[PDB]
């Protein structure tokens, strides 16, 4: 019998994708910079569409994460840049609190 | 080990303080304070997690984490001893789920 991922398991995987860490059946395709649902698991077309619509958010999450990580290491970037990164971290934590 | 290098530094600092005090007595901590690992504030150097249900995996992980946040080893999360002065390195059980390990 094919593996179809339950709604709860797909939710957990998409929530990991939102958290920036790939799921067990939905994984970040780094050739588009967004999470694609594997075809080894069989899900309906609507489920896959919802998964893509949600992994858009994981893409944005990971972009914000990379930007914060990158600018955080440069002492040369100055106090204003660090404050911008801190504000962004704060908004990210709000997002995580909703997650 | 960072301890030996810090002991060398402390010895040199003692020698320099004595050299500047013209031989006045200086305070010195009884040796067992520096010679006892079991009074350090860092770490002191189980069912396999991959057999647990995902929620049970999370529970066991959270237990290990709660131990590890206070410098105490978990059952399926274990610390790796350091070399030189470094932040603690940790060994994570490889039967854990990759996502859990990332988190």
């Amino acid at each position: 019998g094919a593996v179809e991922v339950t709604e709860a398991a797909l939710v957990r995987d998409i929530l990991y994708v939102f958290q920036g860490i790939d799921g067990k059946h939905v994984k970040m395709s780094n050739a588009d910079n967004c999470y694609t649902v594997e075809g080894k698991a069989n899900l309906s077309k609507s489920l896959r569409d919802t998964a893509v619509r949600l992994a858009e958010l994981g893409w944005l999450h990971n972009k914000i994460r990379k930007y914060t990580d990158q600018r955080s290491l440069d002492r040369s970037f100055g106090l204003v840049g660090q404050s911008f990164c801190a504000a962004l971290h704060q908004e990210l934590r709000e997002y995580y609190r909703l997650l | 080990t960072w301890q030996q290098s810090l002991e060398l530094t402390r010895k040199m600092l003692r020698d320099k303080q004595s050299k500047k005090n013209s031989g006045q007595r200086l305070p010195v901590l009884p040796a067992w304070v520096y010679e006892r690992p079991a009074l350090l504030g860092d770490f002191l150097p189980a069912v396999p997690i991959g057999s647990l249900p995902l929620a049970s995996q999370e529970a066991a992980v959270v237990e290990d984490l709660l131990y590890v946040l206070v410098g105490v080893d978990g059952r399926y999360i274990s610390a790796q001893p350091l070399t030189g002065r470094q932040g603690r390195t940790f060994l994570v059980d490889p039967n854990l789920d990759l996502s859990i390990r990332e988190l």
